[PDB]
This record gives C-alpha cells, sequence and structure tokens, in this order.
C-alpha cells in the first residue's frame, strides 16, 4: 500500500463506468459532491 | 486615526483624493503604506 | 445507550466465547494498558492483548481468548467491572487521607 | 520477582510487573479485593496551592501510567481560544499575539461551564454559561514625566509592558452573579503578552471555552505531571573506613550519611536520590552494593497550572477513568 | 501498491519497500501516477504490483524485507539472553498482529522458577500464528559475525 | 536560526527509520519550531500612449451592502487592506487595464476612454493567508506602484526537513501526542525524538558531544563553549553533572509513555539546537487532474507554478518493458498524455 | 514432487522480454583497469 | 562525475538489446523475429525464479 | 521575539520570570545558574529558555512608526 | 519459495507491526560511554 494524502485525493481521480453493480454506491457516490473526500467530482453521461 | 493611511517617515495620518498625488501632504517623503483596516477579524488562538 | 463503542469483530471470532477481538473506538492507550492489566490476571484468562490500528485512525483493538468454561464477552465484561471497584477503591482511601492530611 | 528492579552498570532488569495468577506453576495472587484493599496504601508528603507531591505505594505500573496520562490530558480545563481584533498595530503579529492569549493559564473553576456543541454555528454556539470572554486593550502614550534621556523602557512610558493581569472580564446574564464570589483572573498575573512603544495600541476580546488536554497543551491543567519511580539503594559488607567517606559523595549530598567510621555509612534515605548510578562506574564498590527501585512504590508529583488544587487533579482524574470503564460497561456490545 | 487515504500531507509507504526505490527519506520526493483505463490497473496492482515482485530481477535474491530497525528490533527479541512472560508475551503475540487473530500458545520453554517464553517463539509465533496458518517451513543459515 | 530543543535519542514508534524525525504534540502546539512566510506581489501601474491610466477601481457589492465572497478582502478603496483574512480564489488588488490601450492615438474623442477590461490577480494558494501590509509609491520614472505582502504562519507539519546543524538531515514522522514517548523523574518529555541508527553509519560523534555539552551548559547557567580544535574539555562536563544527580555520561533512564514501566536500556539526551528549513511541504506537494497544455506540444506542462504534470524519462519509460506491460504504456504514453484522432488516407498515405 | 514442481514452475514463461531485464540487470551501478 | 557517464552507459546499453522476446518456442528472438539464441542460456530457466 | 508563555516540554509558565530574571541579574549582580535558581526552575527544559531566548523585539522597536 | 507472495508480505507485515511498537516500548539507545574507549584500547592504543 502507499498511504495517501487525502488532499491530493480529492484533485486526483479515476474514471468508472457505473453499470449495474455501482449504482447504490455511485448514485449515492454524487450526492456527496467533491468537496468532501469520499465522493465524486466530474461526470459524464453516456450521450457523450 | 479612522481615515486611510501613513506617511513613511513622516508616521503622520493621510486621507488622499481618487487620483490626487502619490506625495504625503506633509513631508515630501514619497512612499505611504496603508493604515490598520478598522473592520473585525477572527483567529483561533491553537 | 449509543450503538457505537464497541464493535464484536464478526471476522476474528469463534464460537462459545474463547477468543474474540473488540473494536473499541474513540480511546487510546489509557484504558488498554489498564483494562488488560485487570483481564490478565482473572483465573481463566488467557490471552488478552490490545493494540492500535493506526494512530491517525483512533481505534482500539483489543484480543481476548480465554480457554473453555466461561465466555469471552463475559472476560471483558467482569474484568471491566472489576478495574471499576479499584478506581472507587483509590478514591475512597485517597480522599479520607486527604481529608485527614 | 520480590518488586525490585535491577539496576546494572549497562541495563536494567526484571521490568514486568509479572504479579498475575497464570505465569507461575502456583498461581496465587490472583485479583479479587480485600487482597487489595487491605493491602493498598496512600502516603501524603507536601502539599501547596498550586503543587502537590505525594506518595502512592503497593499498586502496579499500568493503572499509575493510566492516572499520569490521562491526568496530563482528559482532565479538562478552560483556556482563551478564539480571538477578536479591534484592530491592532502592535509591532507583534496580529497572528502570533492571538496564540499567546491562547495559551495563557486562567484561574477559574470549571463545571463552572458546559461543554460548547460543535454544530449549531455561531449564536447557538457560545452562549451564557457556555463561554467566559475576556476583554483587552491598551494604548500607549509618550509618558509627560521623562526624568532623563534613554532610562529604562517604563518611565518613558505609559503601560509599554502589557501584562496578564490587563486582561478583564465582561460579565453578561446570568454571568455576574455566579462567579460574583469568584472572579475570573488571568492565573499568574505577571506575564509578557506584548510589548510595544507609544503610537501603538491592541484592542481586542477574545472567547474563551471549556476544552480538553489531547488537543492543545494550553488545556493541560497540569504543567508537569509525573511519577518518579522510588529508589532503594541497599548495601552489602560494613564497607566502612575511608573510601566509605567517598562513597557518600559518590551519591548527591543527602542519600545516605557516615554515621562513624567504624559505623561506615548507613543509608540516611532514599528518594533524594536520582539513581544516577555512579557507584558502578568506580569499580571497586562494585560487588558489595546493588541498586533498586520497587515497580509498588510510586513518588508522585503534580505541578499545577493554577487552574485548580492538584489534590483537585489527581481526585478528578481517577472518577474519570472510573466513569469511562462504567460508561463500556453499560454500552452493550454490537454485532 | 493499493492505495490507502490517511490525512496530513505525504507520501507514507512501508520502510521495507525503501530498498528497492533505495528511499533514503530525508527529504527526496516521489511520483503518484494512477492509472486511467480499466485494464491497466488489473495490468498493474496484478503484474507490476508489489507481492509478486517481492524478488529482484537479475539476481533472484529479496529486495525487500527488514532494514534498520527492524533487524535490531528483531534480533533483541531474538536475542538468546531475552525471556518473556505470558502477559509481556500475550501482548507482544497480539501488537504483532493488531487484533484479528487466534493465536494458540506453544508450552512455555522453561517451568517451575515461574513460567517464560524464549525469544525464539515469541518470533516463531510470527511464522506460524494460527494452527491453520499453512505455513510450515525448515532451514538452516548463517547469520554474519558466526 | 534555530529552536533549541530537548531531545532523547531512542527508537520509538516505529515511525522512524533512516534519519527520520519524530515530533511531539502539546510542544510544536506550545511554540515550538513555528514558521512564517512572506511573499510580495507587486503590480505595476502604467500609462499608455492612448493616455489612459490603469485603474484600481472596484468593490462591485450587490444585493444590500456587502460585497460578493469572490471579491470581498478589499475595503472601499478597491485596493486590498490590512489584516484581514484572505482565502484561496479572492482578489487582494483590484486591476483593470484599458480595453484600447495599443490603439493609434487620435486627436479625436468626445465621451468614452472608459471601457476597461478587468483581469485582476486572483490569490491562489492550498491555505489562507493575511495581508499584513501594502505598500502605494511612485517608481522613479513616475509611474503608479502597488506593492502588498502576504504572510502566513505555518504550523510544522509532518513532513519537514529539520536538521541537526550536525549534518544530520530529516523529516519529521507521526506527530506523537504528549503523554506518549518518555519522561522520568523531572517530569520533563524529551521534545524532538530522534533515531539512533544515524550515528554509526554516519560516524559522526561530534553531535553526541553536543548533547552533554548541552546538558551541562543548562545546569551551571552558562553557555558552554566548543570549536574546532578546542573547546570545553568534555572530562569536566561529567563533573559538573554528577554533583548535580545527572550520569556521568549524557545517558539516564526514562519511562516509556505508552507501558509506564522503566524502559529497559537506558537513554541519552540533552539539549539539542535543531534549525528548521526551507522545503515547508505544503509549498512542495503537487496533483494534477488534466490540466493545460503547452501550444506547441499539447501535452502538460512543466513543474509546480504553471500547473501539474511529471515527467516519464526513457530512463524511468523503460521499467515497464521490463515488466512486460503493453497496455500500461498505451494508457500512459497515448491514453492519458495525448489522446488524439488523426484522419489519414489508405492510399498514399498522409 | 517439491524438487521437479520448483522446476517445471522454474522456466521462460514464454512472452517475458528478457532483452529489458537484460539491460537493467548489467545497468546498476600488472596494471589493469 | 561517473554516475553521469553510468545513466548513459544502461540507457544506451539498452537500445540494440531492447527489444528481445521469449517466444513460445523458447527461442527468444528480435523485433524482426530474427533469432538471437535458440534455447535460453543454454538452460530456458529464468534466472529470477 | 518575546519569551514564550512556557516551554517546550514541560508547560511550566515561563512567560512570568523573564522579567524578574533580568532584573534580578542587573540589579542584585548575581551568577547565572544560582541566580535562575532562587527563581524556581529546577527542570532543566523549563530552564532553557530563560537562559537560551535573546530577546529581539527590542531590536525590533528601533523602526517603529513615530521614531 | 513456498507458499507464494501474499503470505510472505502477510509475515512481514507482521514483522513491521511488531518490531515498530515494541521497540519503543522496550527502548535502545546509544551515548557517548558506548563509543568512550575504557583504559585497555587506550593502552593497546598508544603501543599498537
Ligand atoms: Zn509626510
Ligand atoms: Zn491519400
Ligand atoms: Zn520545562
Amino acid at each position: 500500500e502507499v498511504a495517501v494524502p487525502d488532499r491530493v485525493a480529492k484533485v486526483l481521480t479515476y474514471p468508472e463506468k457505473v453499470t449495474r453493480y455501482n449504482r447504490h454506491k455511485l448514485q449515492e457516490l454524487i450526492v456527496n459532491g467533491p468537496n468532501v473526500h469520499p465522493g465524486a467530482n466530474y461526470l459524464l453521461k453516456r450521450n457523450e | 486615526a479612522t481615515l486611510k493611511y501613513i506617511c513613511a517617515e513622516c508616521s503622520s495620518k493621510l486621507s488622499l483624493s481618487r487620483t490626487d498625488a502619490v506625495r504625503c501632504k506633509d513631508c515630501g517623503h514619497r512612499i505611504l503604506l496603508k493604515a490598520r483596516t478598522k473592520r473585525l477579524v477572527q483567529f483561533e488562538a491553537r | 445507550p449509543d450503538r457505537e463503542k464497541i464493535k464484536l469483530l464478526t471476522q476474528a471470532t469463534s464460537e462459545d466465547g474463547t477468543s474474540a477481538s473488540f473494536q473499541i473506538v474513540e480511546e487510546d492507550h489509557t484504558l488498554g494498558n489498564a483494562l488488560r492489566y485487570v483481564i490478565m490476571k482473572n483465573p481463566d484468562v488467557e490471552f488478552c492483548g490490545y493494540s492500535i490500528p493506526h494512530p491517525s485512525e483512533n481505534l482500539l483493538n483489543i484480543r481476548i481468548q480465554t480457554y473453555g468454561e466461561t465466555t469471552a464477552v463475559d472476560a471483558l465484561q467482569k474484568g471491566l467491572k472489576d478495574l471499576m471497584d479499584l478506581c472507587d477503591v483509590v478514591e475512597s482511601k485517597f480522599t479520607e487521607k486527604i481529608k485527614s492530611m | 520477582m520480590s518488586n525490585i528492579v535491577g539496576i546494572e552498570y549497562n541495563r536494567v532488569t526484571n521490568t514486568t510487573s509479572t504479579d498475575f495468577p497464570g505465569f507461575s506453576k502456583d498461581a496465587e495472587n490472583e485479583w479479587n479485593v480485600e487482597k487489595f484493599k487491605k493491602d493498598f496504601e496512600v502516603n501524603i508528603s507536601s502539599l501547596d496551592a498550586r503543587e502537590a507531591n505525594f506518595d502512592l505505594i503497593n499498586i502496579d505500573t499500568s493503572i499509575a501510567n493510566a492516572f499520569r496520562r490521562i491526568m496530563i490530558s482528559e482532565v479538562p480545563s478552560v483556556a482563551a481560544e478564539y480571538v477578536y481584533f479591534f484592530n491592532n498595530t502592535s509591532v507583534i503579529q496580529d497572528e502570533v499575539l492571538a496564540h499567546r492569549i491562547g495559551l495563557v493559564p486562567l484561574k477559574v473553576d470549571p463545571d463552572m461551564l458546559t461543554w460548547v456543541d460543535s454544530n449549531l454555528p455561531d449564536d447557538e454556539k457560545f452562549t451564557d454559561e457556555n463561554t467566559i470572554v475576556l476583554s483587552l486593550n491598551v494604548k500607549c502614550t509618550r509618558n509627560p514625566d521623562a526624568p532623563k534621556g534613554s532610562t529604562d523602557p517604563k518611565e518613558l512610558y505609559n503601560n509599554a509592558h502589557v501584562y496578564a493581569r490587563d486582561l478583564k472580564f465582561e460579565p453578561q446574564g446570568r454571568q455576574s452573579t455566579t462567579f460574583a464570589d469568584c472572579p475570573v483572573v488571568p492565573a499568574d498575573p505577571d506575564i509578557l503578552l506584548a510589548k510595544l512603544r507609544p503610537g501603538q495600541e491592541i484592542s481586542l476580546k477574545a472567547h474563551c471555552i471549556l476544552g480538553i488536554g489531547g488537543d492543545h497543551a494550553k488545556f493541560s491543567p497540569v504543567s508537569t505531571a509525573s511519577y518518579r519511580l522510588l529508589p532503594q539503594i541497599n548495601i552489602l559488607q560494613p564497607i566502612k573506613g575511608e573510601s566509605a567517606r567517598r562513597f557518600q559523595k559518590c551519591f548527591p549530598p543527602g542519600v545516605i550519611g557516615i554515621d562513624e567510621g567504624s559505623d561506615e555509612a548507613y543509608v540516611k534515605d532514599a528518594r533524594k536520590d536520582t539513581v544516577s548510578r555512579e557507584v558502578l562506574r568506580y569499580e571497586e564498590f562494585a560487588d558489595k552494593v546493588k541498586l533498586g527501585r520497587v515497580r509498588n512504590h510510586f513518588i508522585f508529583n503534580v505541578e499545577s497550572a493554577g487552574a485548580m488544587t492538584p489534590e483537585e487533579i489527581f481526585f478528578k482524574s481517577v472518577r474519570i477513568l472510573k466513569n469511562k470503564a462504567e460508561y463500556l460497561k453499560n454500552c452493550p456490545i454490537t454485532q | 501498491h493499493y492505495a490507502k487515504i490517511r490525512p496530513w500531507r505525504t507520501f507514507r509507504l512501508n520502510e521495507c519497500v525503501c530498498t528497492p526505490y533505495n528511499a533514503d527519506f530525508d527529504g527526496d520526493e516521489m511520483n503518484l501516477h494512477v492509472p486511467q483505463t480499466e485494464e491497466a490497473r488489473a495490468e498493474a496492482i496484478n503484474l507490476m504490483g508489489v507481492k509478486n515482485n517481492l524478488l529482484t530481477p537479475k539476481s533472484g535474491e529479496p529486495i525487500i524485507a527488514a532494514t534498520q530497525d527492524f533487524i535490531t528490533g528483531s534480533y533483541l527479541i531474538s536475542h538468546k539472553d531475552s525471556f518473556y512472560d505470558r502477559a509481556t508475551l500475550t501482548q507482544l503475540l497480539s501488537m504483532m498482529s493488531d487484533g484479528i487473530e487466534h493465536f494458540d500458545i506453544p508450552p512455555p520453554a522453561i517451568m517451575k522458577p515461574y513460567y517464560l517464553w524464549t525469544g525464539k517463539q515469541v518470533f516463531s509465533l510470527l511464522i506460524k500464528p494460527n494452527h491453520n496458518s499453512p505455513v510450515v517451513i525448515n532451514l538452516d543459515a548463517k547469520n554474519k559475525v558466526f | 536560526a534555530g529552536q533549541n530543543a530537548t531531545v532523547a535519542v531512542m527508537s520509538y514508534s516505529g515511525y522512524d527509520i533512516e534519519d527520520a524525525l519524530v515530533l511531539n504534540k502539546s510542544s510544536i502546539d506550545r511554540g515550538f519550531g513555528r514558521c512564517e512566510t512572506r511573499r510580495k506581489t507587486t503590480t505595476v501601474l502604467k500609462r499608455y500612449a492612448n493616455h489612459t491610466q490603469d485603474i484600481i477601481g472596484g468593490m462591485r457589492v450587490d444585493e444590500n451592502g456587502d460585497p460578493i465572497w469572490q471579491h470581498q478582502s478589499l475595503g472601499p478603496d478597491g485596493l486590498g487592506e490590512v489584516g484581514m483574512k484572505v482565502q484561496s480564489g479572492q482578489i487582494y488588488i483590484n486591476k483593470s487595464v484599458p480595453t484600447n490601450s495599443a490603439d493609434a492615438p487620435n486627436p479625436n474623442n468626445v465621451n468614452v476612454q472608459t471601457q476597461y477590461r478587468e483581469a485582476p490577480v486572483i490569490y491562489r494558494g492550498p491555505e489562507p493567508s493575511h495581508i499584513d501590509q501594502v505598500m502605494m509609491s511612485v517608481s522613479d520614472n513616475d509611474q503608479a506602484l502597488i506593492k502588498v505582502l502576504l504572510r502566513q504562519n505555518r504550523r510544522p507539519e509532518l513532513g519537514d526537513k529539520f536538521s541537526s546543524r550536525h549534518g544530520q538531515k530529516g523529516v519529521c514522522g507521526i506527530i506523537v501526542k504528549q503523554e506518549d514517548m518518555p519522561f522520568n523523574d523531572q517530569g520533563i518529555v524529551p521534545d524532538i525524538i530522534m533515531n539512533p541508527h544515524g550515528f554509526p553509519s554516519r560516524m559522526t560523534v561530534g553531535k553526541m558531544i553536543e548533547l552533554i555539552s548541552g546538558k551541562a551548559g543548562v545546569l551551571n547557567g552558562t553557555l558552554e563553549y566548543g570549536t574546532c580544535f578546542g573547546g570545553s574539555k568534555l572530562e569536566d562536563m561529567s563533573k559538573i553533572l554528577v554533583d548535580q544527580g545527572f550520569n556521568y555520561s549524557g545517558k539516564d533512564m526514562l519511562y516509556s509513555g505508552i507501558t509506564g514501566e522503566c524502559l529497559q536500556a537506558y537513554i541519552f539526551f540533552g539539549p539539542i539546537y535543531y534549525q528548521k528549513l526551507k522545503h515547508m511541504v505544503l509549498d512542495k506537494m503537487h496533483a494534477r487532474a488534466r490540466g493545460p497544455r503547452a501550444v506547441l506540444t499539447r501535452q502538460p506542462t512543466e513543474g509546480r507554478s504553471r500547473d501539474g504534470g511529471l515527467r516519464l524519462g526513457e530512463m524511468e519509460r523503460d521499467c515497464v518493458i521490463a515488466y512486460g506491460a503493453s497496455q500500461l504504456l498505451l494508457e500512459r504514453l497515448m491514453i492519458s498524455s495525448d489522446a488524439f484522432e488523426v484522419d489519414v488516407c489508405d492510399k498514399c498515405g498522409l | 514432487e517439491i524438487a521437479l514442481f520448483k522446476y517445471r514452475k522454474a522456466r521462460l514463461e514464454p512472452g517475458t522480454a528478457i532483452g529489458a531485464i537484460g539491460a537493467q540487470s548489467i545497468g546498476e551501478p600488472m596494471n589493469v583497469t | 562525475v561517473k554516475t553521469a557517464e553510468t545513466g548513459y552507459m544502461s540507457r544506451r546499453l539498452m537500445k540494440s538489446l531492447e527489444d528481445l522476446s521469449c517466444q513460445y518456442d523458447n527461442t527468444v528472438r528480435t523485433s524482426a523475429n530474427g533469432i538471437v539464441q535458440f534455447t535460453y542460456g543454454g538452460d530456458g530457466l529464468d534466472p529470477l525464479e | 521575539m518575546i519569551v514564550p508563555v512556557r516551554c517546550f516540554s514541560c508547560g511550566k509558565v515561563v512567560g512570568d520570570k523573564w522579567e524578574s530574571y533580568l532584573n534580578l541579574l542587573q540589579e542584585d549582580e548575581l551568577d547565572e545558574g544560582t541566580a535562575l535558581s532562587r527563581l524556581g526552575l529546577k527542570r532543566y527544559c523549563c530552564r532553557r529558555m530563560i537562559l537560551t531566548h535573546v530577546d529581539l523585539i527590542e531590536k525590533f522597536l528601533r523602526y517603529n512608526p513615530l521614531e | 519459495r513456498d507458499y507464494g507472495p501474499q503470505e510472505a508480505a502477510n509475515a512481514m507485515n507482521r514483522m513491521a507491526k511488531l518490531c515498530a511498537r515494541f521497540l519503543g516500548n522496550r527502548g535502545f539507545s546509544i551515548g557517548i560511554n558506548d563509543v568512550t574507549p575504557a583504559d585497555d584500547l587506550k593502552q593497546k592504543k598508544e603501543e599498537l
């Protein structure tokens, strides 16, 4: 493992394609918003 | 006082008109600081 | 009573008392290094020891693995109720001598 | 092992408590009480107002060390935290100086307050009995009396040295009559919060809350609370003669002492000694003297910030750990 | 590495992995790269990860292990002079794993004038904590200053 | 330059290892090793050949008597003001250029010279800060000049290079609280606590004498000297301590804060002078999601300041080849840096 | 069992790039030179 | 002074050796699918494990 | 700058005694170690800061506004 | 070499979380007297 400071965890993001298993995380994970850590910031719809 | 700002050497209260001069009215000495704001400010000691 | 202080770890328990691992949220050595001293001298109790998982996180893991006969939780229940009585005595004998001075 | 720690020249020995039933073949010395109560004792050396030094005998290391830790933190106290500046011109940082008031102790007894609540911001946080507000303002002017040039920078000016004495108290509704007999005073009155020269002025009112030790040292009710573990010097052979006289100079003065040249050096007393283990470096004293400290006997000294009497400190420090244990008992174990 | 999030700010690795990096701490700087596409991840931890790359490419020789404190501290437990007691040992054999584990205490080394457990045991149980940990070893070696 | 820190020499925690110090809460909080920092932002005001002066006017203040938060921290003048906390994306000096400044001056105007493009300099930084002092002045050539300087006092956060002034160069590890780490008889708590291993392999005993000389100093109440080929002779240092109760050599007993039982080995501590360095971490931490790209290569720009992005050198890039990862490169030197669609022509490829 | 198992497992696993590991292997770090 | 030379040593030592792969014949071969060697080191055994 | 208000280890308040220290030295000329001792600091980390800590704030007050 | 990595690194994890937390709670240090020559190696030091 590498302990990572959350303050670079807020701004360093990983892409995820939400499909069928992820919703009740992710549909929740958005409502946190980018300020609090366990959350998301950018979002991209399938409509490209 | 409550007015705007100060000389360097004169250390004198100086209020300036909009685009008036950069000089200090009293001394010929030029540079001027800006005096402390009367507005409240908050620190947390810890 | 708030239901978050002790959480019995599902992962380290076995069955029928014996082993168990309790994590006590919001604590530090101040308690464990005492509580275990009462626990270890309980005749049955065998393995009782604590550690902090990581200081930047606040948790106290404590481990009780005893013989058969009485139970994991029953141990910590008892011994804790004993660590009560100590402090009760320290106050008793102490505040008495200080009053007489 | 006979509760006497080994002292050597290169090490110590025999540290662990080892009182518990189950390390021996014959398991005795198992808990209960009475076996404890009718054993355990306590003594005292001296009590001043802001300091106490007393003695605690025949309990193990652990729960004592608990009292040290929990004492230097968990007994709550009250110290200035938030600071509001009405301007400031001081040469001292408008940043730092705030930090200073944050630290200075205060003589007021807790239990006169209730814990601040995290939520409900602003007007619902700091409320009446929830906070002791402190007010300070001082301006410096050239003293019209000026005996001579460049003399002591006190006569030259007014109040150029601000002292913790300067912090006043501002009561409020219900706030006056409750402390009327116990008006808050800034602990040790004389402290340098700031130095400043005329033309400079500081006006600030700082809210003072009820904090907890481990969060910041400025909440520690105790300057220094620790326990020296009682030394035991014990000798073999009379070791008398001349060099016995050297033997006492080997230790710090009080220590042991010569009774007679024939009566050698009896041990006058322990607990004056720093356990500085010189007799071991001098060789020839080697075989006839060994050093020890007894795990049961805790010399225990506690300072105070002036917050309250240390007898009170050590006292409450217990009932914390107790109350904590019980609060753990009555919380059922979730699965 | 599997990343784990904590407070303050700095990259905290485990000391054992300092040697591949020849990481000195002191003031040196790192680089933290997340991958992006879903299949570059499974390329990373699985292939390029630590566990499987525990060795070295050239010598087939362990390049990650105890260094500095870990050696000497281990040494001081391994020191034939040492002993412990069921309270002290119990707590060690705990601390070694923060909790979480079921230890079966083997028979104590000596019996009578109390009870003790030699350091070779409290360190031995490190290897085979449970009876179900499927680790059985055996070996000979020579440490230095033999 | 430095703090004089009362410092054990011991292995503690397990956050120690190579050169990495371990500090002390409730100490660091008592005013140990606190820093400030001062920056200047010069904004020169200059007149343009159109005879149009770049103006500092400002303070929009919508909706009933208060400026927008993005603004705030100014005051009526439009310039920044003294002593007020300024936070991230705010504006500590409002500035606007004229729009037509580079046009051809003609002897033709009536009404509007007044169209301004406001391009105020924004504060950006990971922390708050404070505006202590601002300076309005005139340069030598008679053109308006404004200079403000910002300050912040950094608490010595985890990850901050310290020195022993003796060649030890290290970073603090876990910041322990107070209760933890040894104390002994006086009650004192070693403030910095330092890893032993560093001394033998670096083989520097000078410091390890400096500690003795230190503890001997503070007792007699005298600054005690030392110097190249000279200095206070060590063997008398003993005599000064031994009568005052501290071991003839620097070692002394201590009680592990955690347990509370005697530390099974002696420990060696006294005053040492630990100076704190530049390379404060809050400067040096760096991160990027997707930032700006240079016009020419359209791949991320360089270093701190401008914006993020880091280097994969051919010296490094080879590494992943040895592991054999194709997909990690194609993610790396392809997708994540410059992903680009070129339309080519099969026939006569271009 | 053990022996020849450790053998059959210890072999080039096809597809590994032995060139790269080769270079990075030699990489670090009377009178005759 | 010398480490700056060592870096160049490794970097160039790669470029000739950079792509050399072990195919599924256990015959290590070039980019262009020539053959530098038949078995691996007379052995076929990865030096790592 | 100013004498700190507690040491960096003990937590005994040193803020006070700096005045009484220097006064006690200049008037009533008396040696350092003996001075601080009857000034009431036995623990040495409490003591260093009295002994250590050059006072800059004077040398910073030459530069004040008014002069 | 026997059981595969997931167990190996498990061991070392326990190593760390042991030696770390124990070493302080016992303690170790250096000191001058440890580098101090005592009689002896002075006598041999001069003559040799
Ligand atoms: Zn003027
Ligand atoms: Zn074409
Ligand atoms: Zn102190």
